[PDB]
Order: C-alpha cells, then sequence, then structure tokens
RNA sequence: GCAGUCAAGCGUUCAUAGCGACAUUGCUUUUUGAUUCUUCGAUGUCGGCUCUUCCUAUCAUACCGAAGCAGAAUUCGGUAAGCGUUGGAUUGUUCACCCACUAAUAGGGAACGUGAGCUGGGUUUAGACCGUCGUGAGACAGGUUAGUUUUACCCUACUGAU
RNA sequence: CUCUUAAGGUAGCCAAAUGCCUCGUCAUCUAAUUAGUGACGCGCAUGAAUGGAUUAACGAGAUUCCCACUGUCCCUAUCUA
RNA sequence: GUGAACAGCCUCUAGUUGAUAGAAUAAUGUAGAUAAGGGAAGUCGGCAAAAUAGAUCCGUAACUUCGGGAUAAGGAUUGGC
C-alpha cells in the first residue's frame, strides 16, 4: 500500500555513518588547486 | 408616515385583475378530453393574466397562489354544489385573507346564492376595537360574524353597531337564518361550503362542531389533493375545500411569513420578519412575558429614542438561557427567530391592525396592555 | 444551464446520481441553486422567485 | 504503550531485513564537518591593546 | 430465563400464549390468571 | 501583490482570534489561512507581522460576518527580532480587513502599527496614527 | 482500468490541430468474478497514526517538438521518477464530499506494507432495549448502547561500541 | 353496496434507540458539517397497561454546542527519584 | 497545636529504624513536574491534564408536582499590629 501522505524524509543520507571521529584534529581532506605562478604561501592554519 | 400613505393607495388601482380560473360553460361535453381541454385554457390564460401584473407594478411582491392546476378543481366542486360560499378571516388582519373577488363568482350562478364572513378569536382583541371594527364592515355591505371557538366563553370584564359588536356563541343558528329553500328541490338537507386558507383554523372550528375530528391537518404531497364533506345538524350538509390561498396582494414580504401566510420554519432573511415583531409591541410587555430587560438601544451614545432593533431584540432573548453558535459564540441570531415568530402567530405576541379606510393610517395605533400578571405585582 | 428529466415519471436529476422528485414548479426553484455552477461567492442570493 | 518517544514502524515484511535508511539511536555529536564560506573580519596582533 | 418461569425468554418481554390458565392445570403449569371466567377492565 | 519582507518569528496559527483595529464594525478576525504559506506534513500555517490573512468576522456588524475576506496583521505579541539588533513585541494581536489587491477598507487604525507593516503595504501607512 | 490500428463523419467550406462511429488486435493484476492448489494440533482478520524504500501509465519543477500557438492564457506529445505532492468541517470509515492555501495538491506496490510499534472507533462472543418475522425457543450479514489487546534476556538483520 | 369465518390504526408521535431506499427533503448553525436542532410524513416495519404522549427533580448512562482553561496539538525542549 | 473536623501537616508517652548493598548519571521507560506565542487546528471522543475551590457580604434565570432548581449564574473582600 502505498503511503497514503507523502512527506520527505527525515535526515540526511551523505552524513552516514553517524560514528566517532578517530581523532579529536579532524583531518583535510582537500587543498585548494595549484597555481604555479604565485609565490609560495601556506593552504592551511591550526588555531583553538 | 409618508411611505405608509403612498404605499397603500398604489394598491388600490390594481385590485380588478385577479379574478379566478372560472370554468366555461360545458353543456353536455361528453369526453375523453374534451372537457379536460376545455378546463386547461381558462386556468391556462388565468395564468398569464397574473404574469402581466410582474411588468405592471413595481415592488408589488404578492402572495402566493395555487398554481397547481386539480387544486383549483376542488375549489370548483365546493362552489357549484353549496348555495352558501362561506370565508373564514384571522381578525388580526380581517382584510387580507377575504377575497371580494371570488364573491363575484358566487353571484354568477346565484338564485340568491349568498356571502357570509365568519371571524374567529374576537375575544382577543378588545371591546373597543370591535366597535371600530364594525363600522367597515357594512360599508362594504358583505357580511360580519365575529365568533371564538369555546363552548364557555371568559371574557371577564347606541345598538345599531353594538348589537352585531358581542361575537357569537358555538351556535350554529347564524348559519340557520339565511337560507331556508334548498336550491336542489330533491335532497333535503341544503349544504353549506367553506373556504379559507391554511394556518386559519378552519379545521380548529369545524372540529369542534362534529367534535368527531374528520377534518383534520392538511394534505398529502402525493395526492391529488382531496375533497370531503361531513353532515352535522338536522338541515345543514359541512363542505370545505382543501387549503389553499388567494392571490390578493402583500406588502413588504415580512407581513406574510409574520402571519400564517408563509411557513415559519422554512424562512429566510429573518431580519424582515423580526423588525416587525419588534416595533409593533411596546418594551415592558415582552419583558413581563420573558423577562429579558433587553434595554441596549443605545440610549444617548448614537441617538435619540426608545424603539427596538431587528438585531438588539433577537440577541438579548437569545443571550437568555442558550443559543448560542458554533466556532464562536455570538447568540446566535436564527434559532431565537423561530420561537419568536411562533409565539406571534399563536397570540402571545398579539397586535391588532389599523382598520382599513381609503388612504389613511395612522402613527399611533390601538394597543392592549394588561397591567397584572402571575409573576408581576 | 442543462436540467434533466424523467418525461414517464416527472424527476430531476442532480450532479451527482440523484434522481429527486419534486412537484412541478413550486421547489425546483431550490433544487436548481445546487447545479448551477456559482456558488456562495455572489453576494446575497437575496430573492428567486421565477417567471412564467 | 511502553513508549512514546520512538519510532513505529520500521518496515515492510518483505523483504525481511531492516534497511539501513531508517532512523535509529546511537551517537549523536563528536564527528567530522566541514563547513564553508566563513569571513573574517578581523586579524589582531598579540603585542597589541 | 426460560428455565425459571413458563413466561421466560424470547427476543422481546412477551408472554407468547394466553396467560389465562385452566383450572386442571398441574403445578407449576398454574402461573398466570387462573381459572379467569373474565378478564379486562371491568364495565 | 506581497513585496520582500525578512523573516519575523510566527505568532499567529490558524484558529487564532486576533483583534481588529480598524473601524470598519468588525471587532475581532479569526485566521483561517495565511497567503503564500508552505506545505509540510501535520504543520498549522502560521502568520506574523504584515503578512496577509483570509479571515472571517466572528463578532460585529451583521453585514461582515458570514463571508471569508483577507486581512493584514498590524501588530503581533510573540517577539521577533529586528535586523538592528532589539527584540520587542506588542501587547496583543491585531488586524486590518482588506481588498485582495490590498487596498484597506476602513478609514482609521486604533493603536500602533508595527514598523515593517508600514514599509510593506503601502495604504496601511496611509491610515495609520502612530508608527511603533 | 490502460494503450494501439482502420477510416465513415464532427471540427462554419478541409478525414487525422484536437476529436473517432461501425469493427479489430493487445497489455496490466491497485477492481470485481471464477477455481479450491497451500494453511483449521490457529500466519492475530477493517481503518487511522508513525516511518523507510520502490514503480511510471507524469499533477508540479528542468529542457524540447506540434496546434485552428499574434501576445497572454491554454490543449496535444517527447526525454525524465533527481526532487516535491498539504492545512481543516462531517462520518469508524477505505471511498466520497465540500472550504482554503499552493509551483502542484498524480495514480499505485511492498502477505489488500506496517497490532511481541500503537490506538480499539468498527466487525464477530457473553448483558440490554426497539422494529418486522416466529404459536414458541429464537432469528436478522437491520438500527442503538456497554465490553481484559499478553512475553523478547535467544539468533540473524540494522544502529552505535570494543 | 361488497370482498376476505372478526374489526380496518382512533387520540397522539416520528428519518425517533423504531425509516430499507438515505449522506431523505427544506430551513438553520459553520469559511466548509453523512453530525445537532426546528419542521414536513402513503410511516420497508410507529401507536395506546405486548401501555401512548408529556414531564420538575435525580444520573460515575447516551448525544451535539458554547464560556473558562490548558503540551491534546503547531514542535519539540528541559529537570528530579 | 493549626482547623468546622477522629480530614491533611508537624510534635510528647509507646514502638521501630527491618524491605540485599557499592560505584556511576547513556538511551527507552515508570512515578512527579514546568513552559514562549496560538488555544482543541490533535482525536472515533476535550481521553489525560489544567483552571474554579475555605469563609464573610451583596446578588441569583428559565421552568416547576410550588417542596425545589441553588453553592445557580455573576461581583467584591481576607495578613500583621
Amino acid at each position: 500500500s502505498h503511503r497514503k501522505y507523502e512527506a520527505p524524509r527525515h535526515g540526511h543520507l551523505g552524513f552516514l555513518p553517524r560514528k566517532r571521529a578517530a581523532s579529536i584534529r579532524a583531518r583535510v581532506k582537500a587543498f585548494p588547486k595549484d597555481d604555479r605562478s604565485k609565490p609560495v604561501a601556506l593552504t592551511s592554519f591550526l588555531g583553538y | 408616515n409618508e411611505q405608509r400613505g403612498n404605499l397603500n393607495a398604489k394598491q388600490r388601482a390594481l385590485a380588478k385583475d385577479l379574478i379566478v380560473p372560472r370554468r366555461p360553460e360545458w353543456n353536455e361535453g361528453m369526453s375523453k378530453f374534451q372537457l379536460d381541454r376545455q378546463e386547461k385554457e381558462a386556468f391556462l390564460e388565468w395564468r398569464r393574466k397574473l404574469a402581466h401584473l410582474q411588468e405592471s407594478n413595481e415592488d408589488l411582491l404578492l402572495t402566493p397562489f395555487e398554481r397547481n392546476i386539480e387544486v383549483w378543481k376542488q375549489l370548483w366542486r365546493v362552489v357549484e354544489r353549496s348555495d352558501l360560499v362561506v370565508q373564514i378571516v384571522d381578525a388580526r388582519n380581517p382584510l387580507l385573507f377575504r377575497s371580494v373577488d371570488l364573491e363575484r363568482y358566487v353571484k354568477e350562478s346565484d338564485d340568491r346564492k349568498a356571502n357570509l364572513l365568519l371571524v374567529n378569536k374576537a375575544d382577543l382583541l378588545t371591546k373597543k376595537q370591535r366597535i371600530a371594527w364594525a363600522k367597515y364592515f357594512i360599508s362594504k355591505n358583505i357580511s360580519f360574524t365575529f365568533y371564538s371557538a369555546l363552548r364557555a366563553n371568559q371574557l371577564l370584564e347606541v345598538k345599531i353597531l353594538s348589537i352585531d359588536q358581542l361575537e357569537e356563541l358555538f351556535l350554529s343558528k347564524a348559519p340557520n337564518e339565511p337560507l331556508l329553500p334548498p336550491l336542489p328541490g330533491q335532497p333535503p338537507l341544503i349544504n353549506i361550503g367553506l373556504v379559507g386558507y391554511p394556518n386559519v383554523g378552519k379545521s380548529s372550528t369545524i372540529n369542534s362542531l362534529v367534535g368527531a375530528k374528520k377534518v383534520s391537518v392538511s394534505s398529502t404531497p402525493g395526492k391529488t389533493k382531496h375533497f370531503q364533506t361531513i353532515k352535522l345538524s338536522d338541515s345543514v350538509m359541512l363542505c370545505d375545500c382543501p387549503g389553499l390561498v388567494f392571490p390578493n396582494f402583500a406588502y413588504n414580504k415580512g407581513e406574510l411569513v409574520c402571519n400564517g401566510v408563509l411557513p415559519i420554519d422554512q424562512l429566510r432573511d429573518y431580519i424582515g420578519p423580526a423588525g416587525l415583531v419588534a416595533e409593533r409591541i411596546p418594551k415592558y410587555y415582552i419583558e413581563a412575558i420573558y423577562g429579558i430587560h433587553i434595554q441596549t438601544k443605545s440610549r444617548d451614545e448614537g441617538g435619540n429614542g426608545d424603539i427596538p432593533t431587528a438585531q438588539e431584540l433577537l440577541v438579548a432573548y437569545a443571550r437568555a438561557r442558550g443559543y448560542m453558535t458554533q466556532g464562536y459564540g455570538s447568540a446566535d441570531e436564527p434559532r431565537a427567530s423561530r420561537y419568536i415568530l411562533k409565539d406571534y402567530v399563536n397570540g402571545k405576541l398579539l397586535y391588532v391592525n389599523p382598520p382599513p379606510h381609503l388612504e389613511d393610517d395612522t402613527p399611533y395605533t390601538r394597543e392592549e396592555c394588561e397591567e397584572f400578571n402571575k409573576d408581576l405585582y | 444551464a442543462n436540467i434533466s428529466f424523467c418525461r414517464n415519471c416527472e424527476r430531476f436529476l442532480q450532479p451527482p446520481g440523484q434522481w429527486i422528485r419534486a412537484e412541478l414548479e413550486s421547489r425546483e426553484l431550490l433544487a436548481i441553486c445546487l447545479r448551477r455552477l456559482k456558488g456562495l461567492t455572489k453576494v446575497r442570493l437575496v430573492d428567486a422567485s421565477f417567471i412564467w | 504503550h511502553r513508549g512514546l518517544r520512538k519510532v513505529a514502524c520500521i518496515g515492510a515484511w518483505h523483504p525481511a531485513h531492516v534497511m539501513w535508511s531508517v532512523a535509529r539511536a546511537g551517537q549523536r555529536g563528536y564527528h567530522s564537518r566541514t563547513s564553508i564560506n566563513h569571513k573574517i573580519y578581523r586579524v589582531g596582533k598579540g603585542d597589541d591593546e | 430465563n426460560p428455565v425459571d418461569h413458563p413466561h421466560g425468554g424470547g427476543n422481546h418481554q412477551h408472554i407468547g400464549k394466553a396467560s389465562t390458565i385452566s383450572r386442571g392445570a398441574v403445578s407449576g403449569q398454574k402461573a398466570g390468571l387462573i381459572a379467569a371466567r373474565r378478564t379486562g377492565l371491568l364495565r | 501583490a506581497q513585496g520582500t519582507k525578512f523573516r519575523i518569528s510566527l505568532g499567529l496559527p490558524v484558529g487564532a482570534i486576533m483583534n481588529c483595529a480598524d473601524n470598519s464594525g468588525a471587532r475581532n478576525l479569526y485566521i483561517i489561512a495565511v497567503k503564500g504559506s508552505g506545505s509540510r506534513l501535520n504543520r498549522l500555517p502560521a502568520a506574523s507581522l504584515g503578512d496577509m490573512v483570509m479571515a472571517t468576522v466572528k463578532k460585529g456588524k451583521p453585514e461582515l460576518r458570514k463571508k471569508v475576506m483577507p486581512a493584514i496583521v498590524v501588530r503581533q505579541a510573540k517577539s521577533w527580532r529586528r535586523r538592528d539588533g532589539v527584540f520587542l513585541y506588542f501587547e496583543d494581536n491585531a488586524g486590518v480587513i482588506a481588498n485582495p489587491k490590498g487596498e484597506m477598507k476602513g478609514s482609521a487604525i486604533t493603536g500602533p502599527v508595527g514598523k515593517e507593516c508600514a514599509d510593506l503595504w503601502p495604504r496601511v501607512a496611509s491610515n495609520s496614527g502612530v508608527v511603533v
């Protein structure tokens, strides 16, 4: 039988699993695209 | 009022069109349909003659009338076999229920066939008004016979017109006097024939005469209608038509359902008919019966007067005991409109009309208010 | 508009499926205004009394 | 009866398994998140009163 | 109930047969108007 | 008909009975709908200060009663956040009745009028005495 | 229930823009019948609430083709199920029917989804009144009232954790 | 006058706990009412101690509506044993 | 002792201090609670909960078998010295 009253899903499926992270310092999965005309500089920074 | 004097005189110039369907002559007419075809065209033309009234007058809005042809035939048989054609009128509006135009149809096959007007509940009116009532009936020269259907009356507290101002008893001596010989020779009993409107006691009266309840309340929808006769006297038979309504005239459309013309249990636009009960009663009279203490007339906040409105009566009567609406409570005016208009016709909210005269009607009408009550001291 | 009618048995068809047998020219004034497309949007259906 | 802060219907008869997309109680919080487009207003120095 | 009295039972409360009972019945039938030579309201 | 308005806190669901600020005879208004409301299962659509609601008159003149007609909220009791910072709220709820264009049937308004209603609706600011 | 073919004719003058008489070939298993194969040492037998997923025969949104498409508004068709598809009065209702908003309020499946998740209004125990039938016990799938809804600590599945 | 071996529903009452067709018909209440009330009665199959109709009071009885009130809900949150 | 009260709450004489315990404060429960604005839209159904409550004074309708309805409704006041 059908759902009888349509409604959107509760929650987001691209954020599974809800499991505890491996470390309190979260990793950076990806850095910006390299542009080798510009001078040398860093891409991120650590802080509290 | 200026509005009262003009709208009375407009009706008098148009009274001649109303007539009836009249049964044109049929001498032998042996027929499967040729008597029926002969009788259609009289009512079909009479239906057309009332249709021209709507173009002729503006805001003329007249009484409903029996548009069914078969109801009119039941009038035709009763007016034919009877030597006396009799009209029952209410006494609260004596001019309205009477039709003078039907009496023209009585004198057609006359051989001294007569007209009679018997008018009920005379004890309700007063002693003073019936003296003023007796002047108009003789001046148009038809009849006036008041009565009240009680075997023992309780009417506690110049001869010329005051001799018939007393109404009559329960006696049938007053129908016994007009016609002594019969119009057909062979039957020993004569007959009398009764014609009146529904919601006027043509069934309430002659229930009490025969005492066996043969006349009972109005007929079924699925039938033709009926026609019934009853024998009660040494020397008269009774006949009554199925109750129907004659097209005389109507004004303001509220007075119809305020009287017994239109049904109270079917009404739309209750503001008009509840407005007519408002001004035609004084304030402390309703305050004695129901005990409403209405006042609320805005009484030096918006205007000057002691007159009521259609709103503030229905609200205050139903701001008493209960009567609230769904969703939000705003006092439920239309439910209270039934119980006031039913007490108008039943006679708790009694009123007497001005007697008719050529154009004029008074602003200050005669009244009746008893100072005593079972609760008021 | 269009109003259906039993030629033999004198009935009136309501919009869904009904066959209300009404008295002719008395209360058909009351059975039509359901079938009419117009609803309660029109002001106050103050009066209605059909002509011949 | 026996609890109102729940989910009523976990699944249908067929398939005879609980799917991966239903809501089910467990750990909340302490996840790795990335939030983009935050605009810097002020970069203040250390030895600066 | 029908076991308790000969007027008992049924899907209404009615007796079912004539309540007037003959003089020459047995013990257990005589429950009702016994040997009624008349009944009803007197005239 | 309704222009851009910054979101403020929804304080009037369906079934609310707000007052009637104008002088068109009506005493209070019964909210049955909000124009431009959303869609969510089991969710009552709610109004705000300056929304346009469909409403009926439960108390007042008998001519105005028993018909559904659009109305505009001019006061609100739930506190809302203005962008400049402050949280404010009136004492009671209020609404004025209108045609579906947005023009107003009454002549004047008693009591104060919220400022985000006077910017959005041109006719309400013409008839407003006190603007916050 | 849905989709084709063939063309007499309607479409103010033209068979196929849109429609399609007389006939004819199919699909589908959300209707309802037919049959009695499986269960009577019991598969908890209506409806709603709650929640996930699937289908396309597409109501809305994306891009397109045709019109008797000037614009506006609309009707017919293609790819397309990625994403949305509601708030209320009445009834136990599924269904129905109105009022209102909306971009739009499309139709369906999963043991007629889902009762060791619920509620118990309804149906189908025992109490009781009414109506018609029965001489009578009683009958009615006719109407109205009152009526206990049991256990998971095992295994797998799933969600978190070693 | 008369057919069924008697008599032909009287006084009252109603879509009622009694009406199949049926969500009867017409008003009314509501933005909307298969519910509620007021009427109408050829009533499948109401009716006079198998008692009829009417009733102040009384009711852990059945039904509809309003005022006051509120996490029953919009829409969930928090604290204690 | 408070109070109209042998009600509820706290004390004297008399009696007991027994009902498996320790450490933590996750969910879901059971028992007791609180809530912004709206106020029955929730639901078969105001089911559960909330609001009114003692006393003194004014004031009390329809209807009625004249006994009642009645604490009707509705509106003020309340400590200490």
